[PDB]
RNA sequence: CAUGACUGGGGUGAAGUCG
RNA sequence: CGUCACACCAUGGGAGUG
RNA sequence: GAACGUCGUGAGACAGUUC
RNA sequence: GACUGGGGCGGUC
RNA sequence: GUCGGGUAAGUUCCGAC
RNA sequence: CGGCCGUAACUAUAACGGUCCU
């Protein structure tokens, strides 16, 4: 159960780009926040990670095993209470499952490389999340690199990526020389004595050279914190200081309503000043006493708004952000709960895909054991092994309460990498690759048609598209840039040829047989018809029999779709039946077959196909320097822009590129548009080729 | 015959031949479909109907029917054989049951929803 | 019959014997991912019945992919019946506005059954070729008597009229070759 | 018991050639 | 009615192979 | 040495093959 | 039989 | 010669045509 | 103890037809 209120459970998100050092950072943070590692192990390098070496590493942790990294206050710097960290993203651009994930979280720590500044990979997940209402925290990691100066870092936070970033604190030393951090809101200035932690830590001296950055940086803090409150404002604008409380009172109000990024330093890498950053996530970032409630609409059209409140006492809510497949009894699917209780061995509902759930066996994965549970109670997360319909996004409610709590669905946009078979052999182990694909992820993508036009696989998170490609064509094998998106077509045959003529006269077969026909073939209109397909008799019965006329001309009907055309049936072509000969007055089954046998012999021969091809909708978007590179792409591509607007970091260009002509087409596209650009593949029309997709493409192309 | 000339060669069985190849005493069999035909039926009657071979998992390949007014198979989609030969389709002993595994269902059918892939129409 | 009016009909002879080798090494419908594949499909033009070059190209990265470039997306499709069918049998992709053509078989086994009846074919065209040979000869025995060159003489100019055909034996290996290379295309 | 270049006859089919 | 074309189905024979 | 095909009335021969 | 850019075949006397 | 076999690869070898 | 030619469902082959001489 519980015994820490909602306020005394911090949800916070790691906000991290893999340059701040994917691996060490995340080892770090597990044992950094409140225990969720072996007891003790704080002095001294090695002795620190023994924890891991024993048992599990990695995940998302809740933490407070009371035992090791808390404070002596209740809910002051560090623990006495539960603080549950569930991941951010803050790699490549915005997704829907981006923003997904921040809101499950309810405060992040955002955190940028020293040197690197802001990367391009950083900077379009903020300005994109920022609209959708993210409150973040600056963690400048890597100070044993350069940039290890608050001046570098914070030119790169408010240009690149248009936050609005400020000193709060001073560093002692830069680089390998880096050692401490000051702390410019307690007025301490700490000195880090371990590699792994800084138990026995000195509180130290700010270097000369460094007193005067200290004292500027402090009052950038001051200038922040006064635009909080009109009061503040005022008092600032005269001189008059903004005292301990003022400040504390500002940095809470300014990070819960998003109007700042705080900046903070501490490497994770040197593994020193990272625990002071933790701290004051706990003190400052939001708790679920700031989101008890999950609000939706209901399932049953979209009639009234419902809203959710924490309390056992009212029905369960939860919110499913994650699922894995335990080989245990299957996919376990983490979730937050918000309000209510679920306990082993219930009925829950899908209130989003409206479907029945079997809740089985419930469990907590702590970051080195496993631990069966039998119940949750509303503030807890937790995993249930078994559900029906409810996967990453997914809403979880009590046996029925229908009620939208998913508003961004786990089917995601098809941003697509090609896995290509090119043999037999390639084909086969296609098929059990994509099989297996969709019964662990139903929400990938995959375009096919059978025995080739396949395959173009989309994934639904970071790791994930690339995850479900490089099984493919490591393990399972492909040869790769072949075959990739499925199609489907219809021929628009026309031209105006006068003749075709079959003429059988002879005793073969059985009894003597005659069919005459000669054949005017002549446009009809290029529809989208399937079936085309105009008759006119300019001479009736007396080219062949009047009661025969429909014979022999099914005969050839059903063999020209078989001859030299386009693969496609004879279809939107009008056939003029205007002359032949035979009997008249005498007809056989027998008569039909050989007349419509020679008809099509020559048949074949003569008109002028003209089809279509698939087009696709490519809308791309990639930050804005790229807008020429788009076009490059396209370019390559064989590909064309109707219309490029704005949108946020990068720029949406509408291109219209064919569905065909994709070579894997977001490996072509990011090294042409230098790795930044995402997009999504929809069919847009089958076309003729008309004149703007034509001459577009091959403008764009040269 | 007599009792002597039964007490030697008493009266023979006969070992029932029971025209099912996906034999294995079971109700239906699983498959994988190789492709969808539409071959054409016998001297009586006309008109294509749809059929498609079948490589059921004891390997056993074999075409199944695919009744109802509205087929919907892929060349890899998984179906179900049951049973029950079908005349006009020779060698074509065989159906894919309609509303199982990675196959489909009749579609706006209202009659006989048991049988075909119909479940309690639009009400 | 002087040696020269029966070179200009030998020459005249040999070539349709070696266009008849063309023909038998193109006309089997190659091994399956060719261009010689699709003129087996002589598609309709203008209602004229156009040979495979006015509306396809055709590339070749490996012998297990064919790419067929199409200009324009209607034209794929025409040529697209082409290397289909059954008898010319692939299963297309698009990638490009050209096919990517991945194969059906088991790692292909219908171009093997008519790769060896394209060189037997294309035997059959040498064989030809040298056919016209014997019957040149046998104007050269004519021509021999007429100008009264020995039996001696008369074979050296066969054996020359022999060395003639191996020119176009040459280029019927050349032809082949070539062959070879949309085979292994 | 599985399998094999090739090969023999059998069975269907759609019904063609030849009588 | 029986060749002889084709296309499928099962099956006897087979340098031998597992 | 011997043989086949081919050449020659033939002895033999071959920018053929075969033991 | 000879002539013969050895001779022979061819060709010529 | 062509197909099959043996071989990582077999102008020889074995089984076919 | 023969030749030349045309020919059926994708070609290739041609049971089939023709024709010249025994």
């Amino acid at each position: 159960a519980r015994t820490t209120p909602i306020a005394r459970y911090r949800n916070i998100g790691i906000s991290a780009h893999i340059d701040a050092g994917k691996t060490t950072t995340t080892e770090r943070i597990l044992f950094y926040t409140g225990v969720n590692h072996k007891i003790g192990e704080v002095h001294d390098g090695a002795a620190t990670m023994d924890w891991m070496e024993q048992e599990q590493e990695r995940g998302i942790t809740i933490t407070s095993a009371a035992t090791t990294a808390f404070w002596s206050g209740m809910a002051k710097q560090y623990e006495p209470h539960r603080i549950n960290i569930i991941d951010t993203p803050g790699h490549v651009d915005f997704t829907i499952e981006v923003e997904r994930s921040m809101r499950v979280l309810d405060g992040a720590v955002m955190v940028y490389c020293a040197v690197g500044g802001v990367q391009p990979q950083s900077e379009t997940v903020w300005r994109q999340a920022n609209k959708y209402k993210v409150p973040r925290i600056a963690f400048v990691n890597k100070m044993d690199r350069m940039g290890a100066n608050f001046l570098k870092v914070v030119n790169q936070i408010k240009t690149r990526l248009g936050a609005n970033p400020v000193p709060l604190q001073l560093a002692i030393g830069a680089e390998e020389h880096f050692t401490g951090v000051v702390d410019l809101v307690k007025m301490k200035a700490i000195n880090w004595n371990d590699a792994d932690q800084g138990v026995t830590f000195e509180y130290e001296d700010i270097p000369a050279d460094m007193v005067e950055l200290a004292n500027e940086w402090h009052q950038n803090l001051i200038e922040s914190a006064a635009e909080a409150s009109e009061e503040l404002m005022e008092k600032y604008l005269g001189g008059e200081e903004l005292t301990e409380a003022e400040i504390k009172g500002a940095l809470r109000q300014r990070v819960l309503n998003n109007e700042i990024i705080l900046v903070t330093c501490g490497s994770a890498f040197k593994n020193k000043g990272v625990q002071a950053m933790l701290d004051a996530v706990i003190d400052y970032l939001p708790s679920p006493v700031d989101v008890p409630a999950i609000n939706g609409i209901l399932d049953d059209g979209k009639d009234t708004p419902a809203e959710r409140h924490a309390s056992d006492d009212e029905p369960f809510s939860a919110l499913a952000f994650k699922i894995a497949t335990d080989p245990f009894v299957g996919n376990l699917t983490f979730f937050r709960v918000y309000s209510g209780v679920v306990n082993s061995g219930d009925t829950v509902l899908n209130s989003v895909k409206a479907a029945r759930e079997r809740f089985g066996r419930i469990v907590q994965m702590h970051a080195n054991k496993r631990e069966e549970i039998k119940e949750v109670r509303a503030g807890d997360i937790a995993a249930a092994i078994g559900l029906k319909d409810v996967t990453t996004g997914d809403t979880l409610c009590d046996p029925d309460a229908p009620i939208i709590l998913e508003r961004m669905e786990f089917p995601e946009p098809v941003i697509s990498i090609a896995v290509e078979p090119k043999t037999k052999a390639d084909q086969e182990k296609m098929g059990l690759a994509l099989g297996r694909l969709a019964k662990e992820d139903p929400s990938f993508r995959v375009w096919t048609d059978e025995e080739s036009n396949q395959t173009i696989i989309a994934g639904m998170g970071e790791l994930h598209l690339d995850i479900i490609v490089d099984r493919m064509k490591r393990e399972f094998n492909v040869e790769a840039n072949v075959g990739k998106p499925q199609v489907a077509y219809r021929e628009t045959i026309r031209q105006k040829v006068t003749d075709v003529e079959g003429k059988h006269a002879k005793q073969s077969g059985g009894r003597g047989q005659y069919g005459h026909v000669v054949i005017d073939m002549y446009p009809l209109e290029p529809g989208s018809n399937p079936k085309g397909y105009e008759f006119i008799n300019d001479i009736k019965g007396g080219v062949i029999p009047g009661e025969y006329i429909p014979a022999v001309d099914k005969g050839i009907q059903e063999q020209l779709k078989a001859g030299p055309l386009a693969g496609y049936p004879v279809v939107d072509m009008g056939i003029r039946l205007h002359f032949g000969s035979y009997h008249d007055v005498d007809s056989s089954e027998l008569a039909f077959k050989l007349a419509a046998s020679i008809a099509f012999k020559e048949g074949f021969k003569k008109a002028k196909p003209v089809l279509l091809e698939p087009i696709m909708k490519v809308e791309v978007e990639t930050p804005e320097e790229n807008t020429g590179d788009v076009i490059g792409d396209l370019s390559r591509r064989r590909g064309m822009l109707k219309g490029q607007e704005s949108e946020v970091t990068g720029v949406k260009i509408h291109a219209e590129v064919p569905l065909s002509e994709m070579f894997g087409y977001a490996t072509q596209l990011r090294s042409l548009t230098k790795g930044r650009a995402s997009y999504t593949m929809e069919f847009l029309k089958y076309d003729e080729a008309p004149s703007n997709v034509a001459q577009a493409v091959i403008e764009a192309r040269g | 015959a007599t009792v002597n000339q039964l007490v030697r060669k008493p009266r023979a069985r006969k070992v029932a031949k029971s025209n099912v190849p996906a034999l294995e005493a079971c109700p239906q069999k699983r498959g994988v479909c190789t492709r969808v035909y539409t071959t054409t039926p016998k001297k009586p009657n006309s008109a294509l109907r749809k059929v498609c071979r079948v490589r059921l998992t004891n390997g056993f390949e074999v075409t199944s029917y695919i009744g109802g007014e509205g087929h919907n198979l892929q060349e890899h989609s998984v179906i179900l054989i049951r049973g029950g030969r079908v005349k006009d389709l020779p060698g074509v002993r065989y159906h894919t049951v309609r509303g199982a595994l990675d196959c489909s269902g009749v579609k706006d059918r209202k009659q006989a929803r048991s049988k075909y892939g119909v479940k309690r129409p639009k009400a | 019959m002087t040696l020269k009016e029966l070179y200009a009909e030998t020459r005249s002879h040999m070539q349709k014997s070696l266009e008849v080798l063309e023909h038998n090494l193109a006309g089997l419908r190659t091994g399956r991912a060719n261009p010689a594949l699709l003129l087996h499909l002589k598609v309709e033009y203008y209602g004229a019945h156009v040979p495979l070059n006015q509306i396809a190209t055709v590339t070749a990265p490996d012998p297990r992919t064919l790419v067929v470039q199409s200009w324009d997306q209607n034209a794929l499709k025409a040529i697209e019946k082409a290397i289909r069918d059954s008898d010319l049998g692939l299963n297309p992709s698009n990638k490009g506005d050209a096919l990517y053509i991945n194969i059906p078989p088991l790692t292909e086994e219908r171009r093997k059954d008519l790769v060896r009846a394209v060189r037997q074919y294309a035997e059959e065209g040498r064989v030809a070729i040298r056919n016209i040979r014997r019957e040149a000869l046998d104007k050269l025995k004519k021509l021999a008597k007429e100008l009264h060159l020995s039996e001696d003489e008369t074979k050296r100019a066969e054996a020359e009229i022999q060395k003639i055909t191996d020119e176009f034996i040459a280029k019927a290996d050349q032809l082949a070759e070539k062959k070879e290379q949309e085979i292994l295309g």
